[PDB]
DNA sequence: TATATATATATA
DNA sequence: TATATATATATA
DNA sequence: TATATATATATA
DNA sequence: TATATATATATA
DNA sequence: TATATATATATA
DNA sequence: TATATATATATA
DNA sequence: TATATATATATA
DNA sequence: TATATATATATA
DNA sequence: TATATATATATA
DNA sequence: TATATATATATA
């Protein structure tokens, strides 16, 4: 997860291949010079402003995600999984919208999630804490997290 | 969307990636000469055990797991052709009843991973030449592999993380490719890379 | 075996034929010169480009050929003669179709592998390491080379 | 097939004819100094780029005949003889027309190609890869080299 | 266009271009003695077997090849004469059905084939003793060659590659045409070879 | 015995015959320029990784065979007759398995040991530092060292 | 493909490339005179021992071979012919009754090993003569050949390799074929060498 | 997972 | 820096 | 798109 | 550094 | 196999 | 460089 | 095809 | 350097 | 044109 | 080096 301390290490990493950039075939003779580290250093913070800043869409989907994963007991192994259609759909479809229809992008991820049996393979089995077997289909889980995103956005 | 489909492989150059990340980390460390020196070992361990046990393991797995749950999501599969290797083989840490019992939680049915676990045995016998008398002379099937594998650590109790680790191929003796008699038959790109070393 | 030192074994023995033919009743004056040996290892080196690039197809079909072996248990003796299929099919057939069809060779080099009783010369006898007795047919694993070969091309 | 190693085997061969030339009787004598091994040097290598540089019209036609060859499951033997008009053509009429209309030649080397019954001769028979025997006669497939070889020209 | 016209055949003095240029290119190899010596026994084998036998009997094919499919493109065909030497003769390694089988498919009608492959035994029987009694006192002719010739490569296994080399000539017994009563009777160029050498 | 330096002095001894065989009747004049020299150095170094290398199963059985020796109180002049088994079994024997059994080997060697009385040929006498004498025979030794190896293995 | 057929046998010339390569290797390595001298020295060896037995011994034993398992494969057995030379003949290392049950086991059937066995002896006791005396008047044959052979190696333990080498025909005395009276009767290629040193 | 950078819980 | 069982935060 | 530089979401 | 599905900001 | 180029395992 | 038993990597 | 220059796949 | 079956790249 | 020096396009 | 059809760049 990210907090605090993931921007100030993103920004740490600019540093050198920022200078790299700057000077190509002069390291040690131009970055001893203070101006050229004032100016690399202004220059390295909007790059983390401009990803900080135009992430939030992501981070949102994920966000709805997780308490709709977490309400069918799904273990984590397959929370990433189904943690792709967040920005599998809040990226392709409601903010510059490729030319697709939504249906045919379901039916398409669908054709990554399968089994292959020559058992269930829209249909999982779950054993849970308690020991409780239960199942779930992927068909309506993904027909819930579209419309839930979409009534969010 | 779709910025690009980034791909995860050893690339012929891991090597020098790996030692130049860590020499440029390393130099303020310790100075120039003995940062140098340093990674060469750094990278030699890593070269003998992950590169000659678990890439052979996966490159031989790839086909048969594409063929049997192939999708998008091997992910969560992926997994079981690495921990067996650790785990089961080389520690004896965990019976193989045990791994069958708990990871079909997770929810893949039983026939994949009966084949999975006992095909990886197959492939290790012929790398790891210690594995190979303790198995003995018997081949592995999911007919009879979860009745067969767990024999052994039944018998033996958990090793220690040793094993797994460095002393693992030092002491046991065998036979390069180059010999002449023996199964082997090397490879061809001890020639490409003399050829790109010529110049 | 090949491996590393057999392309540069290749590469060394090939100056004196070349200095030679280079200059042909003079080679105490003209090897003298540092250019003709510039240039005579220039061309040196491609030859043995043309020979290492254009030789997969004969190693792979080696390669093919040894774990069916082996897994007869045929003793070392007759591998080679076994080898010869794996190039003796990789090159008159599969690359360029000379004009055969597949069984009448297959028909021919068992006219080069019989017996000669005035015992069954298609089905040897062999001992094995721990003393067990067993018999393999020609035809059959010769019919498993050609039809792996054709699969694994 | 030339690549690569074809212009440095040209290049090495002409030294020693030249080295001839230049000094007649005086090999031993004339070679030992090294101006000489200079110049001979440097006219040696014009050679071989007037080769090379002029041969690429040949290269062209054979280049242009051997995929129509190809498409009427010509066998190896005489894909020669077909290679024959590529340049035939492209030398004698196109470049620089000697005094022959096309007609006229298209009979003389089809005046080469005959049969000698005392069988169609002109519609030779053909066994494929899979057994399927199929026919092409000479004169068509003539006409296409031709005029193929007019439009790519 | 038109530059020339190559002929190749042998002119009576392809021993020496061949023996020059393989000293001037052996000359670097192991020193002047070795070098002069080593080229007439070199060559020895070669005149001994090529020139013997081959050029005979392509000198004695010639003409009727030309009658029967004269053309430019005897090429394809050229390659028969030379084939049937090698392989059904002198190794028995291919019954001669086989050959008409598999040449007939680059489209040679069969009644050349069968006249050549017949001819060819013919003339090849003059030559070579040891052809002679293993055929017996027969006529080849198209007729009956395809039914007769492979009659002894049944009969006889595929024989090894020594016989097809020096093994060929040296134990077997004959006459030179020098005798007085066999049938012989020298050609001229004895004499031309003299007067020539004479200055 | 061979240690660290026993690598470099057969490295050593490769280069003269090494630049023998690539120049053969030259060596004044081409040993001269340094292009050789680097080419020649490369290759004389595979040599000895192939021989290290490939040496480790001979030196292991070697290995094994001292301290069974010495249990015995073997003086040293017969250490290398009983060394002779050490590589006479782990190379016919366990790494390619030349067509011949255990049993009879033993026989063969045994059949070279022998004493010639017309004495306990298989059972020498022996004077130890102490001057307690004891005797060891030559068929349980060889058949410790035998099934020795072979669980080293 | 179909490249080329290569020979391998001993073609009158063997004896200058051989002089020709190791001349052009020694050169460097010890001085002119040195390298020249030693080459004819080097070689005299090599020429007493393989060309005076092996040669002779597998030249007779070809027709035989050809006539008993004639196939491309004769490989496997050609080394037959090698070996009893060796093992069994001048050092007794080993007895013929193990050499039978040995290589039985690659698969020849036992009538073509007995047959070989048993003619080998037959021609080797005329060529070497210290052979003949030990094995006594008697004659080989598959009958009683593994009950015989092996009665010498019985008797006599395993000889040093020093027989073997070049301790094996200075101190035993013959007679060469010039002499007038014994078997002999000198082979016709004196004369041809003769007739090519005349010029 | 394996490679090595630092902190906690008992004796070599 | 080793000899064993688990840790969490960082370099690849 | 393919090449490799850094950050997030679960176990090797 | 690998083994899979999608990310956004940078070097060409 | 025989010819001779270098390295290991005990005393001449 | 010899006097014996086996080695592996190179020149033919 | 035959002549001989070098490399791979098992024992003489 | 021989004794057998096929190789690919070079000298004529 | 004929003499022979080298390179490309398929099998002897 | 031969056995056939056309090549382009060089020696006379």
């Amino acid at each position: 997860r990210l907090s605090q301390a993931s921007v100030l290490r993103y920004y740490a990493k600019r540093f050198t291949m920022n200078v790299g950039t700057t000077a190509h075939v002069l390291g040690k003779e131009v970055a001893g010079n203070p101006w050229v580290a004032k100016a690399i250093d202004k220059l390295s913070y909007q790059e983390t402003y401009n990803w900080i800043s135009d992430y939030q869409a992501s981070h949102l989907a994920k966000q709805v995600a997780k308490q709709v994963a977490e309400k069918y007991g799904i273990p984590p192994t397959f929370q990433g999984l189904l943690m792709a259609y967040a920005e599998k759909v809040v990226a392709n479809y409601i903010l510059d919208y490729k030319g697709e229809s939504l249906t045919q992008m379901h039916d398409n991820y669908l054709y990554e999630l399968m089994q292959k049996m020559p058992s269930s393979g829209y249909i999982y089995v779950f054993i849970g804490k308690d020991g409780k077997t239960h199942t779930v289909d992927m068909s309506k889980v993904l027909t819930d997290i579209e419309d839930a995103l979409l009534k969010r956005a | 969307g779709r910025q690009a489909h980034r791909k995860f492989d050893v690339r012929n150059d891991t090597s020098t990636r790996w030692k130049g990340k860590l020499y440029g980390i390393f130099v303020n460390y310790m100075g120039e000469d003995y940062a140098k020196e340093f990674v060469e070992q750094a990278y030699s361990n890593y070269e003998k055990v992950f590169v000659n046990i678990y890439t052979k393991i996966h490159n031989q797995l790839r086909t048969t797991l594409t063929s049997s749950a192939g999708a998008g999501a091997t992910f969560p599969l992926w997994q079981i052709i690495n921990e067996a290797i650790y785990a089961v083989y080389l520690t004896h840490k965990e019976t193989a009843s045990f791994l069958y019992a708990k990871y079909v939680a997770r929810g893949i049915q039983p026939n994949v991973v009966k084949k999975i676990l006992a095909e990886t045995g197959n492939a290790l016998k012929g790398i790891v030449p210690a594995v190979a008398q303790e198995l003995g002379e018997t081949v592995l099937d999911e007919s009879n592999v979860i009745s067969v594998v767990d024999d052994i650590v039944r018998k033996n109790p958990a090793l220690p993380n040793s094993y797994a680790g460095i002393i693992l191929q030092e002491a046991r003796i065998s036979t390069t490719p180059h010999y002449e008699g023996t199964e082997g038959f090397s490879s061809m790109e001890s020639a490409y890379s003399a050829l790109e070393e010529i110049e």
